């Protein structure tokens, strides 16, 4: 998922735009 | 024996994990 990400600064606020899918899921999980 | 690049989303996945498993267990 984060190889398709890099196309649509670099690993520091972009790599803070990978951690929201994994934070959706998580809420799911616990909810 | 740990680096702190994980950091700021670590919370939700170690709550996640567990939390899953304990989905599994039903």
């Amino acid at each position: 998922v984060h190889d398709p990400l890099l196309a649509i600064t670099f690993e520091l606020t972009l790599r803070s735009c990978l951690y929201p899918h994994i934070d959706k899921q998580y809420l799911d999980c616990c909810g | 024996t740990m680096v702190s690049f994980l950091k700021p989303v670590l919370k939700q996945i170690i709550m996640a994990g567990k939390s899953m498993q304990l989905l599994k267990n039903l």
